[PDB]
């Protein structure tokens, strides 16, 4: 999911409305829809992708 | 182990006690007050904020922010206009918190400590522009600690929005490591704009409709509110051997922080709120199947709400049961308080633990999109609802979070059950004392038990009137009440000073004076009620009876107590053979009783029989020798022949001049009153011819004519009886009767004084313009009637009175109300009665109405908005 | 019980450390500045006050208040202008209090609590024309996960915060706390307007406990300490300044004439309780700090409280006295933690400092009957018993009295430690180039003292305490005094200096056969244990299954020139050098090295094969000796290195001789028979080639050993080989390995005859990787060959010195470690310090100064 989410943020300070977009994007490509509370971690995409992968 | 929460106090929005808070949660009322368009453009707010689409003009507000009663504490009215309005209200709340526990701060044996927290100083735009250095967030608690004599630690903890529940979590460690012995720990939030709105934002934290819905899918934000509130804490092994009221027993606490394991500076965390909760519940000793009521923060924001629910479901992970634990919020009812909002939930949970009823959460229809109630162990009420768990013991938990992060979780077990039937029963009557430093704060404190006592919510009379006597301080303007049932007293206290109970200012009065009574005023059921109630009267009465059983044959406690009521029993004791020693024993037993309640006598007069016991209260001779003299004297003076009596209403010189016969003067009492005596025919001769004069002449109804001219032989015989015994110099300032003046060392030591006592006329009037001249004293009778106290206030005793001790014959069953009315009428004047011996067997305290302060405006009038 | 004090920092008037504030207390200096009428008038102070009949112009002053380092912590240059200067200074002082204990805040095993005060917000007067959030910013920027309370007490805040932190740590709320206070004001250029009967002195000096007392003088400051249980302190091995043994707080509520007048009984309950808690009697206390504010009412009451609380002693005039407010001045939220720093130093050293401004005692004070006296010269301190105790008192406006009994740190037995390692790496590291160029010099000025801290305890505070950052540098020293003059010059550096990169992989060259020496690998065998455990088994096998024995010819053979060329024979050189290369590459794996590619050069395949997993140890070792024996029985040979490329060397090769090795595009080796090789060389005399013989009696990689590998063809014992694991690049083909090209018995037989074309292997590795190279072999021959290439800004490092430097192995391997570490690799420097190291106070990070300030209409 690492290079995938790398290119996803190639498509950062955390705004409180981008959470809806990043919640919506997960639902089709990987069909996971991870909880929004679990999407509320840090302001990163690559390092947050690393940590929330493993 | 535990830390009890003994008393509470507050001043919330649209409720000004903690029994108007608990009658606005139970009725499920919305306490938020909406405004108009005219209530803002007259309170000096700008015309650009108003008339704005999203300018929500709601706030949950308190009424009187500018009402201090300065003179109660000693503050001049220029150090009252130079105080932050959050200092005055925390003073008037820190007084009522110590009065809702039945304690006084100033005279507790241990130490007392205050750990509170101030809000943002908003008086730096109200007082700074006109004048002002010396009132910042640092000296709230020393001002609370100086005016009430608090001699423990005095700190100001200052976390951001959980100040009020970090203060409790410091004061629960200060007690548990013995820094102090009783604490007090709260917060405050009050500001000059009590009438203001808020420009709400689409995407912010402020609710754009006015209402604060918590855990609902229509959540918009919160709404700002103001308040106050303080509690009182004490160790749970020192709140069980003293008998206080315990609301709840705090069993665990923890305080933490986040620290850069989140998004931003202001963004919540989950991994720290799941550690505060699961350290509180593991320090307490519990397990998450037991916490039945959890008080979430529940502020009503967008992201602040699924984070908190996730944190709760993470920490309740061990419980394998479905939908068994409540969840709620306060901030739907009263809005969001800012700094005092950790303790306004601690009050609600610590009351709902004690009563056993979970109040209702307003504004709740459907859960949020990111929450599943049905697959989690929580549920949300909407109607008020009873509470009883499966295990039988109710437990709880309150949580508050701060801006930086504090996660203050506390755990509140139910107070243990008590044993209220092992107490010995209530006493027959009790005194209810009410004292207040000014008159207008006494009338409004009397019209405040009017509404308390006429409910069906009312405590015992033994646990009340030990909170009103031992649990407050006795100020000047005091009034008291002796009652049997409380509803009638509630009716009596509301009739607004057209009522029969004691009243009046109390000054110093260092010393009380004693009037001792004479013959002829006794009755049948006399001295019976006090014998089987009080121990000192019964003990000191018993010694006088047992000695005279030992050395004579008259049985006492037979004719007064156990003998049958008849006509012949009335005149059996009215004979002179029995009337002397019974009356002496009664007056000595009553004197012994009145000393133990805290009376120091100064002057001790007599009237024809009070010399024989006013002497022995000065210790001039022993009690045994006193009884051996009095019984001998009464037997020796009984065998004299027939005599008579008369009362004449003419002065002493006129009777000593205008008499017809050589008749001896028996007694001089008042300057309208004297008694003449003589033989059984000459008195009848002068009485009938004086009736023709139409000057009044009753009799005294005695077979022997005392103080006449035929008692030399018996007097010399008892002088021969005198010289076996020995005497002593006196102690107290007796004045005499036949001499008309004071008493020296050898005045009572001479055996001839008791000889001339029976022959010379006793002159009561000359002993009573001299006593009130050399002393300035009130007079308390010790005697079986009310004759002397009717005579004594008939003189020129200016602004002094006289009181009795026993009922006047006809009210012979009021010997337990009449003395207890004398006590409550002496205590109003200022005397040193301790009203704690009239309490009961073993009392506890109860929450009673506090002091009723005055209300004076002290403001700079905000010149900025005045222009 | 107890609470140790294990580190501290601060910023006082006319100082910037604690280490340079003790030097002003021992020298007995007055730090109150004295301004002028022209140093003050242009700074905005109104002219109705300078022209006053009485406006005393004297004030303590901290140096710089408007100097933040916004980019260290991440704070933007707009969020920085809107901080009170008491946040921007308590943020940097809290960092330098944690670098001073020897720790790093954000990585402690337990959790860390903050408890700090503040003062009145005077910069928010500039923001117009909040005290809750001082100790949350300091606990979020530094990742502190314990309690975070802003304990504030009227003029006693500093000491009360220490008495709340010691309340938390003793009942296990947190595990290592921090507890201070801060008081500074935006202008810092004011007088103070003394008035008659007022509490401020009208000449300019505090005069504590003296006849000419008239007031105090205001000040500014900062300063924090760091606490811990005496249990973990004596186990982690920190530096203990003092052991706080008792504490007490109360108040004199209502027992005061007015609000502000002091009392005598509540300053005696505190002093009796603070010593009844710590198990002491008045006689055991020797130094006693006082508040000593030098005011008319406050001085006889302080001496009265002290005499009444100390009245149980049977001696006269033994306990000392003093007050720090003569040197610096009085200011709230300070002088209690500042007067705790001064007493905490003086307990550790043994020196009671001076007391300024004292000739005659006060009228209402009689010292001679009481156990107190007052110094004026900086006397030494030795009690009549062995142990030195103390006491610090600060009193608040409301009357919050705090007494902290200090005890002496328990002594340690440092003689039982094993001696210091022979060398040590000193690493420094900083976020910006300037913050390394300026923090390099403070370790020169620290190191130009005498009686310096131990060299073992100076690597395990710099690799264990100073946080690792981007820009680095590293030295390999053995005497600290030489390191002082080394660090004194910056750009003339003989030490490894550079920026850091990712570097999560390393590539491993291996060496040839003709560059060894004697006494080789002797320093590493005794100092490090992994080399002694990997030299074993390799040597053990050859002293259990053959006649010979490996360890005699290196560490126990007599040094001579006869045995200098005994190992030049092929028979006992191959297993010797294979054993050395395997032992060295085993040691390099215990310092945390992740190898990616493992190329060889004519023997390095045979050991990279072992370390990959294709060969077992005994399988690989059993037959290298047999290969050497079969290879030594060849008749004759010689080599000749011609500096011509492979496109041109084929124009003079005859039938028997051929290419022996191809290493570089300006390098080739030719092997063959000695008469024919000498004929080729005499042909090459006039071709202007600098031309050499490689000193070898055989002709490897040529057509003369078709017979040597035949005993290998039959003696392979059909041994169980294994597919490879690590990404070996071969040198006989010129590309990667396949999973089945390496485990066929034909491959090693073909490998013995076919030449080596190492250069194309390096071009392949540089093409498919961007990797720094580490040679593993006894010499420096395959490093300049690798650096003579197109390696754009990548280098290759050796592992042993250039042949004849056989006493410099143990400095050259530690000079390769300190050159790999600078570029970013994950060498751990914790394994190079000694046995049982402790921590030591050192100069901290050097935050640079850039100014953010909001302008007044006046300033």
């Amino acid at each position: 999911l690492e290079q995938r989410l790398a290119e996803i943020w190639q498509q950062l300070g955390g705004h409180s409305l981008l959470l809806v977009q990043m919640q919506q994007y997960i639902g089709q490509q990987c069909g996971q829809h991870v909880a929004l509370v679990d999407l509320l971690r840090f302001t990163t995409i690559k390092r947050l992708a690393e940590f929330l992968l493993a | 182990f535990g830390i009890a929460i003994i008393g509470m106090a507050g001043r919330f929005p649209q409720a000004d006690t903690v029994q108007a808070f608990w009658e606005n949660l139970l009725a499920s009322r919305e306490c938020i007050s909406f405004y108009s368009d005219e209530e803002l453009l007259a309170m000096g707010i700008s015309p650009e904020f108003v008339q704005h689409p999203d300018y929500v003009k709601a706030k949950g507000e308190v009424a009187d922010i500018d009402k201090f009663d300065a003179a109660f504490f000693g503050i001049a009215p220029r150090e009252a206009e130079l105080m932050d309005p959050q200092h005055r209200v925390l003073l008037e709340t820190a007084w009522a918190a110590f009065e809702d526990a039945g304690y006084v701060a100033a005279d507790y044996p241990g130490d007392v400590g205050i750990f509170a927290g101030k809000s943002m100083d908003s008086y730096l735009m109200l007082n700074l522009m006109p004048h002002f250095i010396g009132n910042d967030k640092d000296s709230i608690t020393t001002t609370i600690a100086y005016h009430l004599n608090l001699r423990g630690p005095a700190i100001t903890v200052q976390t951001s929005s959980s100040t009020s529940l970090v203060a409790v979590c410091v004061a629960c460690q200060s007690l548990l490591t013995w820094q102090c012995d009783m604490a007090i720990a709260g917060g405050v939030t009050l500001g000059p704009p009590a009438k203001t709105g808020y420009l709400s934002q689409e995407g912010g934290i402020t609710a754009a409709d006015g209402h604060c819905r918590a855990f609902s899918d229509n959540s918009s934000g919160f709404v700002p509110g103001t308040g106050a509130g303080l509690v009182v804490l004490k160790r749970v092994d020192e709140a069980l051997r003293d008998g206080d009221n315990i609301y709840a027993v705090i069993k665990g606490f923890a305080v933490n922080n986040d620290g850069s394991e989140k998004i931003s500076y202001t963004a919540p965390s989950v991994d720290a709120q799941a550690r505060a909760i699961a350290q509180a519940q593991r320090l307490a000793g519990l397990t998450p199947q037991d916490i039945t009521y959890v008080e979430a923060h529940g502020t009503g924001t967008r992201l602040g709400d699924p984070v908190e629910f996730s944190a709760l479901s993470q920490a309740f992970a061990g419980a394998s049961q479905k939908q068994y634990c409540a969840l709620g919020s306060v901030k739907t009812n009263i809005g969001h308080l800012d700094t005092a909002a950790g303790v306004a939930g601690l009050i609600k949970t610590a009351l709902a633990v004690q009563q056993g009823i979970i109040p209702a959460t307003l504004h709740f229809e459907r859960p949020n999109a990111q929450i599943d109630l049905t697959n989690s162990p929580f549920y949300i009420n909407t109607t008020c609802q009873p509470w009883q768990p499966e295990s039988g013991i109710r437990r709880a938990g309150v949580t508050s979070l701060g801006m930086g992060g504090t996660n203050a979780h506390v755990v509140l077990e139910q107070a243990p059950a008590v044993d209220l039937q092992a107490r010995a029963p209530v006493p027959a009557y009790s005194i209810l004392p009410f004292s207040a430093k000014t008159d207008s704060a006494l009338s409004s404190g009397l019209a405040r038990f009017a509404d308390f006592l006429q409910h069906e919510s009312l405590p015992d009379r033994r646990d009340l009137a030990w909170t009103l006597s031992q649990g407050r301080k006795a100020f000047a303007h005091r009034a008291a009440l002796v009652t049997r049932d409380l509803h009638a007293a509630g009716t009596l206290l509301q009739q607004a000073a057209t009522a029969p109970f004691a009243r009046g200012v109390a000054q110093t009065q260092l010393g009380l004076g004693l009037l001792f009574s004479g013959q002829g005023s006794q009755y049948q059921r006399m001295g019976h009620q006090l014998y089987q109630v009080w121990p000192a009267y019964a003990d000191a009465f018993d010694r006088c009876a047992t000695l005279l059983e030992r050395e004579y044959q008259l049985d006492i406690r037979h004719e007064l107590f156990r003998a049958e009521v008849s006509l012949a029993q009335g005149e059996r004791l009215a004979q002179t053979c029995l009337t002397q020693p019974l009356l002496f024993s009664v007056e000595y037993a009553l004197a012994q009783l009145w000393l133990s309640w805290g009376i120091t006598p100064t002057v001790m007069i007599g009237h024809s029989l009070g010399e024989w016991v006013a002497a022995t209260l000065a210790g001039v001779f022993s009690l045994e020798d006193a009884l051996r003299l009095v019984a001998r004297r009464a037997e020796l003076m009984h065998q004299a022949p027939s005599g008579a009596m008369l009362m004449v209403a003419l002065p002493e010189a006129q009777i000593r001049a205008l008499i017809t016969a050589p008749l001896a003067i028996a007694a001089v009492n008042a300057p309208d009153y004297s008694v003449i005596a003589g033989p059984t025919s000459e008195i009848l001769a002068v009485s009938q011819r004086l009736t023709e004069q139409n000057i009044i002449n009753k009799r005294l109804h005695t077979s022997h004519a005392f103080h006449s001219s035929m008692m030399q032989d018996a007097a010399q015989a008892l002088r021969q009886a005198f010289e076996n015994v020995r005497l002593n110099p006196p102690t107290l300032t007796i004045i005499s009767t036949v001499t008309g003046a004071h008493v020296s060392a050898d005045t009572l030591t001479t055996p001839d004084y008791w000889i001339e006592q029976m022959l010379m006329p006793v002159q009561f009037s000359a002993a009573l313009q001299e006593a009130q001249a050399t002393f300035d004293v009130d007079f308390l009778e010790i005697g079986p009637g009310a004759t002397l106290t009717q005579l004594t206030n008939g003189h020129a005793l200016g602004d002094r009175l006289a009181f009795s001790s026993l009922p006047a014959g006809a009210r012979s069953s009021d010997e337990h109300k009449h003395i207890l009315d004398t006590v409550a009428a002496l205590w109003v004047r200022g005397h040193n009665i301790d009203l704690s011996a009239f309490a009961g067997e073993q009392p506890r305290r109860v929450s009673l109405p506090t002091y009723a302060f005055d209300k004076i405006r002290y403001w700079v009038d905000s010149p900025e908005e005045q222009r």
